[PDB]
């Protein structure tokens, strides 16, 4: 009996220059690409969020094969023969080699800035009477919210109890690799759309969408609501939590809409407790 | 002749890096038949690759996606030591955004029962019965699929961009991928033709076979 | 006789690089039959039958000697050490372009010294405008291209191999082994004929130098190399196109964008109004990752599809907008590329309006007026394209309105001017620019604009288009209206 | 455990021109960008506040690897090799010389303007009839309260006692890089929202909002209060002090809201003393 847990999570509003890409002498370009309507949005690589989860798992017990030496800023590997039955990271994120391999039990898309990117940069000349090179750096930044989508096959896990630490990690995501010195951007969720179903396909990949450039309302996308009303994407398996709950409860006719009978909580921790109880009951933990 | 099964695909981010583009993550405009075949095998939970040879696949591309480049510190097997900095290399990889396409599956050429079309159908009527692992993805493992559902020819009732394999076309899509090197990889030359049809042209049918 | 080597563009397994290598084969064999028309002149008696899209090979005896002769004749090195590819017409190519192509090919194909042995650095002082700039380049002695015949043919039988041959990145650009520890197994493999095509690819593709607009060209000599690889539709068409593009000057090859180099590759193509013109090419960017990078790495690949409209618009831009300034200093032939041309070209390729944001680039970004001067030199051209822009219409009417208002103000000043004294019209214009630039918000700028329009007097244009101009003033952001007012001041011509 | 300190700080009201970007023509533009509601706001960079903290640590008498010669206006290094064990600035702010690098405990974000920037400018001109090209000039200024977000990792500090001087410096921040001659803008805090928790998730980033688009009112944001109501962000881990305390105490039903059972102090020094006592108790100092 396969069981999955998909989720679309939207972060807060803040100033971010997280991932970046190769510089051009001047400027540290935040990487970006096209999105809905062709407007350019700033991205955050999937490997970034996977690295953040690995760091979370390492920071709180939860034995990790791929330990990150903070002092040396390098990745040391404890046991060259990966053992998913023991190491959490090989159980979840998998591994690769020249047994032979193990597909990661976690797959997440790259994070997307909810609002299109406008040309924004930060001057960076370093203090000092002497003005030599390596001064006047430019840091392209973005004042938006980041929304990313993940999916885990809990069945593929070697230890079925490892789903819960991933839930705590995604809720308390420590840090996506970024200019924390200049732009400390928290990545904790502000509005969640979770679904725990035995179906392989979940049509909730990117449901937070507002556009409306330079704004933070972050309404639920119309297409997601239409899909919910259609009959598919069963509301009983839906879990809606965060600040979007307020806007949902301020929607007209919401008391009679099919979205009403979905698990809905303003408090994020109550959502997490209820979902974890359901998952533990279904998986027999 | 039983109507071929039709699937609606919607992937937010995807990439089909080409065989010979090993220095760069530069991708095909259209999902290759090999990647689609592998993803269908993953959906039906078929680990063996030789089980469903002969199935004919046709791809209808609903909207032309945008091509964007992203940076990644991809890891490679250059030095014996894992912690050696020679393993990590910064390079660019192209992605395709907001990919919506329709897939036609014709498993009549299969010689082993049940065929792939029957397996996909039975998977969609009873999702709980099918036993598999992993999370369904197109291209790279982290590129999940937003929506894969059973759909008709009229789901968008719009205009379709088909992938017709033209001997004088531009795209060189592989229908069988040899992951180790390039010996067994087999290529076919395609083109994107804008036609208003709800059914794929014969030429658009790409039939997967073993390289032998 | 029967073909020991058969090659057709219609083959399904071929890629773009295989097709361009096929074109290289076609042109080098054309130049060979120009040089050796008679059968017995060529060693091994290798005959070639050439069609529009097929190249056909027969020879006599063992293959090894035939392909050895073919390879040795195909790739050569002159006394100066520069590359000598018989496919390209070196006779009418000057030494500067020869240095350009040789430097490009060692910088993209022969990036690794494991494949080539270099000679001594040869410096020559070529004379331009009574300036002997010393061109310094590294001469070559041998490279793997001259001796790939050993790998192509079997060692024991001296014949072509009947199995796949492992290739490397120097043959196929981008085909590096990702995992070095698996070098023996995970290596790209190809048939011998496609390997020959990958041998002969370099002749077709041209090479351009990229200049970063942010980087001062004085403080940074160009080192990024753009490789333009064209999609092949016909052997003869590609050969004629390459031979035509041979005519261009090296200073043209120095570009500021990948699209600029792609358009330059198709700049000399003939335009036929009955024939629907459509050409596609790939631009491969090679750039050192860091300052101390030993060899270049593939940093960008971008597809360019040029239709009739895009190409004629690019020719129009080339005509109206100024060319590169060939600054020449102590062995320093710098080239000043007009950013605007590239900006337009980029937008054209994007398919978006050329006037995406010229002013931003010309003034806002270009405080130095590097391209703003080009604006001054090509302001008419800017207006020309703007004229093409229908949406501009309303702003054109506003331009005429402001010009009429300033005409009225200048008439008032002329009336105020005393006899004999010289009216300060230049000083008044400078005051107008300063006052407009001083305006800091919507309210103050609109105050000044309305007051100036009132002081201008009776305006015919503002009367004819009353509602349209009124709504344009009410709706448009004040920064935009200020920008177009500045353009009106700059475009005033009695 | 893993304790962290997060806070959003609001400054007093005054005229500020602290972050002039690359000037155009004769006008010295102060750096600005978009923010809430799509209105342009003036930004003061986080590097400026990091420099101010470095200067505070230098002045108070702590080691500080980077010495700033005020008279020479130059920066000198006490030792070419960074030693985070011995130097406070190397411990906190990190380093990268190009071991070699440190992550850095202090992670700070930009200082946004609470009120949108209208575009007010000031003309300055050299006196005397003798006038040259440098005679007259325009300087852009803004009358606003500034708000920035910072986050530090107590565990990441090589010496845990170093958290006290950084807090003292934040509450006694020296001049932030600007134009003190003609716009002397004090950056001293006047309203704090501090969180000292073991979880990472932070919901106090930019929790301040204006009552009127052009006013010095500085009320607490609705989202922060609502999130405290809903159940997350435990009031026991909340620390609010400053001028916003009066507005919070004048709110209706305040004695019943969860805001009541949170650490609130009118005097900022008392709240700082209490938080410092809590930190010293938690980290064994």
């Amino acid at each position: 009996p396969n069981y999955y847990l998909y989720g679309t999570v939207l972060t807060r509003y803040g100033l971010a220059s997280l991932n970046h890409d190769i510089r051009r002498g001047n400027k540290t370009i935040l990487q970006k690409g096209y999105w809905n309507n062709g407007k350019i949005h700033s991205f955050v690589g999937s490997s970034a969020i996977r690295w953040a989860l690995r760091f979370y798992l390492q920071k709180q017990g939860y034995l990790v094969n791929r330990v990150w030496d903070e002092e040396e800023h390098i990745n040391r590997l404890t046991s060259e023969d990966f053992d998913p039955e023991k190491f959490y990271d090989d159980d979840i994120f998998g591994f690769a080699l020249l047994p032979n391999q193990r597909m990661g039990a976690l797959g997440m898309n790259m994070a997307v800035s909810l609002t299109p990117y406008d040309g924004a940069v930060k001057l960076g000349a370093k203090s000092g009477r002497e003005k030599d090179s390596t001064s006047l750096h430019f840091t392209e930044y973005h004042a938006t919210r980041y929304q990313y989508y993940f999916g885990i096959d809990a069945t593929h896990l070697k230890d079925f109890s490892r789903i819960l630490p991933m839930i705590d990690g995604i809720m308390n995501l420590p840090k996506v690799g970024g200019s924390s010195n200049i732009f400390n951007y928290p990545f904790c969720p502000d509005s969640l759309v979770f679904q725990w179903t035995n179906h392989f396909a979940s049509y909730i990949s990117y449901c937070f969408e507002y556009c409306d450039p330079k704004s933070k309302e972050a309404k639920l996308s119309q297409e997601f609501i239409d899909e919910v009303e259609c009959g598919q994407i069963d509301p009983s398996k839906l879990w809606i939590g965060g600040t979007i709950v307020k806007d949902l409860q301020q929607l007209d006719n919401f008391e009679s809409s099919p979205l009403n009978k979905a698990h809905i909580y303003r408090n994020r921790n109550e959502m997490i407790e209820a979902l974890k109880t359901v998952i533990k009951r279904d998986l027999g933990l | 002749m039983i109507a071929p099964l039709i699937l609606y695909l919607d992937v937010p981010f995807t990439t089909f890096r080409e065989s010979h583009a090993r220095e760069m993550g530069k991708t095909y405009p259209v999902p290759p038949p090999a990647t689609v075949y592998g993803m269908l095998l993953s959906l039906v939970g078929e680990t063996n690759v030789y089980r469903h040879c002969g199935v004919e696949l046709a791809i209808a591309m609903l909207s032309s996606p945008k091509k964007s480049r992203i940076l990644r510190q991809m890891r490679r097997f250059k030095n014996a030591d894992f912690s050696h900095p020679e393993n990590v290399i910064p390079c660019y990889q192209e992605i395709l955004s907001n990919l919506k396409c329709l897939i036609w599956v014709r498993s009549d050429e299969e010689k082993i029962q049940p065929s792939l079309r029957e397996r996909i159908q039975l998977a969609f009527d009873h999702p709980e019965l099918v036993r598999r692992f992993g999370c369904l993805f197109l291209g790279e493992s982290d590129q999940l699929i937003k929506t894969i559902k059973l759909a008709r020819e009229d789901y968008l009732e719009g205009v379709r961009q088909w992938a017709i394999r033209d001997n004088r076309g531009r795209l060189t899509l592989p229908y069988w991928v040899d992951h180790v090197g390039s010996r067994n990889t087999r290529f076919l030359r395609y083109r994107i033709e804008e036609m208003d049809r709800l059914s794929p042209p014969d030429l658009a049918w790409t039939m997967v076979q073993s390289p032998i | 006789t029967q073909p020991k080597i058969s090659l057709s563009l219609h083959a399904a397994d071929t890629t773009i690089m295989h097709r361009v290598g096929m074109t290289g084969l076609y042109m080098t064999l054309k130049r060979l039959e120009k040089q050796y028309p008679l059968s017995r002149q060529r060693g091994g008696h290798i005959s070639w039958f050439l069609t529009a899209d097929t190249i056909e090979l027969f020879w006599e005896g063992s293959d090894f000697i035939a392909l050895s002769w073919l390879i040795n004749e195909s790739f050569q090195l002159d006394d100066t050490g520069l590359i000598h590819l018989v496919g390209l017409d070196n006779d009418r190519i000057d030494l500067r372009q020869k240095i350009h192509i040789h430097e490009g090919i060692c910088g993209v194909f022969l990036r690794l010294n494991k494949f080539y042995q270099a000679g001594e650095i040869i410096n020559t002082e070529l004379r331009f405008e009574e300036k002997q700039v010393e061109y310094q380049y590294k001469s070559l002695t041998w490279y793997a291209h001259q001796t790939f015949a050993e790998k192509l043919c079997e060692a024991d039988t001296q014949q072509l191999r009947h199995d796949y041959i492992q290739i490397t990145s120097w043959l196929y650009l981008g085909g590096i082994v990702r995992h070095a520890r698996t070098q023996n197994t995970t290596k790209l493999e190809e048939k011998p004929e496609y390997a020959l095509a990958l041998l002969f690819v370099p002749v077709v593709c041209h090479y351009c130098l990229l200049h970063i607009p942010s980087e001062d060209l004085k403080e940074r000599k160009p080192h990024r190399y753009l490789v333009v690889i064209p999609e092949i539709k016909d052997f003869e068409d590609a050969s004629q196109r390459r031979w035509r593009l041979q005519q261009l000057e090296t200073k043209q090859f120095h570009v500021s964008s990948l699209g600029e180099a792609g358009l330059l590759y198709y700049s000399l193509d003939d335009i036929q109004p009955e024939v629907a013109y459509y050409q596609a090419c790939q631009v491969w960017l090679y750039e050192k990752t860091n300052k101390a990078s030993r060899q270049r790495t593939l940093m960008s690949i971008e597809e360019i599809k040029i239709d009739k409209n895009i190409l004629i618009t690019y020719q129009q831009v080339q005509k109206y907008f100024k060319t590169n300034y060939q600054i020449i200093k102590y062995k320093q032939i710098f080239i000043k590329v007009n950013p605007i041309r590239s900006l337009i070209a980029d937008n054209l390729v994007k398919g978006i309006h050329w006037w995406s944001n010229f002013w931003e680039k010309l003034v806002i970004e270009d405080s130095k007026e590097y391209l703003f001067n080009q604006l001054f030199s090509n302001r008419e051209g800017f207006i020309i394209m703007a004229e093409n822009s229908e949406e501009d219409k309303q702003y054109l009417i506003f331009i005429k309105v402001f010009q009429q208002a300033m005409k009225g103000n200048f008439a008032k000043i002329y009336a105020k001017t005393e006899e004999g004294k010289d009216p300060p019209i230049k000083k008044k214009v400078e005051r107008l620019r300063a006052e407009l630039n001083y305006c800091y918000d919507e309210l103050s700028f609109k105050e000044y604009l309305s007051d100036f329009l009132v002081r201008g007097g009776l305006n015919k244009y503002f009367n004819e288009h009353q509602e349209e101009i009124a709504l344009l003033i009410k709706k448009s952001p004040w920064q935009e209206i200020r920008i177009w007012s500045l353009l009106a001041i700059a475009s005033y011509k009695p």
